[PDB]
């Protein structure tokens, strides 16, 4: 989904912050 | 030994032999 | 109700296209020596579209892989040869989702009718215009109206002496 | 309602492009010796797009791996040879997600009509301009209008004596 | 051109007052291996020549 890809990029940002 | 990685549902799992 | 608003929208668009044509056609042909009218076929249908595109991965050079199992067996005894290749591949593909909401009130097809006057010299003889000047008027009107071929726009400019 | 706001937006954009053209065309051709009008085909459609790109990993040199199992067997008795290679590879791939929300009100196709006057010397004879000057005017108008070929912009500049 | 009063015209219009709603679905063909997008592929090949 478009919103699904939005969620994927959001989880990538989450990984960035966690690191 | 190393079962190939399945990213989604369509991806086919590793076949043993 | 809404139909009247749409009709007024069409009238304003047509009037502004008419004024834009008249603005450039005035300095060379002269005030009142040019008349133009515009009709517009508009788009008042609400459309929503979602597009999904997958990049092809049939070529091994552009294919992105996550897991690959390649079992190869060759029991040579061509004789009693025995070849066996079991290949399993999981791919990751490029994906592009486009969501589009078309604007309500867009122009579908514009047709414009322009009429020019003759040229009355100091004597008063209504001398008609020339082919080059007519071509220039056609080009200017095409530029002003936003002429396009995908829309299906039609333009007609004719030369005739105006009545009293 | 919203259609009128969009139309006023288009009118302001067209007027500002017209003024920008007139500003540079004034010092050389002269005040009033140049008239230009602009029409703009705009984009009032809300679009949202998400793009996913995977870097290819088919070449072993750029392939990133997490786990790899390579079972190799060669029972030589070509004779009664027996080769067997079971290879399992798990890869990690580069990933790029781009989320784009296109602006509402962008320009799709701009067509501009410009008309210049003749040159009346001290005697008063309306001497037409030259080819080099016409080319200079065309280049200046292309620069002012932001002429581009991807959009599909069309420009037409013609020379003709202005009416009284 | 013709003059005031030297022209008369009347228009009749057949209009559309029927509410229509339409949903369209289109699939790009993938029968050619060059434009076919794949997620998983298993190809077992065996040749026992005697």
């Amino acid at each position: 989904a478009i919103q699904g890809i939005e969620g994927v990029i959001s989880q990538l940002q989450a990984t960035a912050m966690a690191a | 030994g190393v079962a190939l990685t399945l990213t989604s549902s369509h991806h086919i799992p590793a076949q043993a032999v | 109700d809404l139909n009247d608003a749409q009709l007024k929208f069409a009238n304003d668009v047509e009037s502004r296209i008419q004024r834009r044509i008249e603005a450039i056609l005035s300095p060379i042909v002269g005030n009142g020596n040019v008349h133009a009218q515009v009709t517009a076929q508009l788009d008042f249908a609400n459309k929503e579209q979602t597009e999904e595109h997958y990049s092809p991965n049939g070529d091994a050079s552009k294919a992105t892989l996550r897991s690959r199992q390649l079992n190869i067996s060759e029991q040579v005894g061509a004789g009693p040869r025995s070849t066996q290749r079991n290949e399993t591949s999981n791919y990751e593909v490029d994906r592009t989702i486009r969501h589009t909401k078309m604007n309500v009130g867009d122009i579908e097809r514009l047709s414009v009718a322009v009429v020019v006057n003759y040229k009355t010299l100091a004597d008063g003889k209504p001398l008609p215009l020339t082919a080059d000047q007519m071509k220039q008027i056609e080009d200017l009107t095409r530029e002003a109206m936003g002429f396009s071929d995908k829309r299906g726009d039609t333009l007609n400019v004719v030369n005739s002496p105006f009545s009293a």
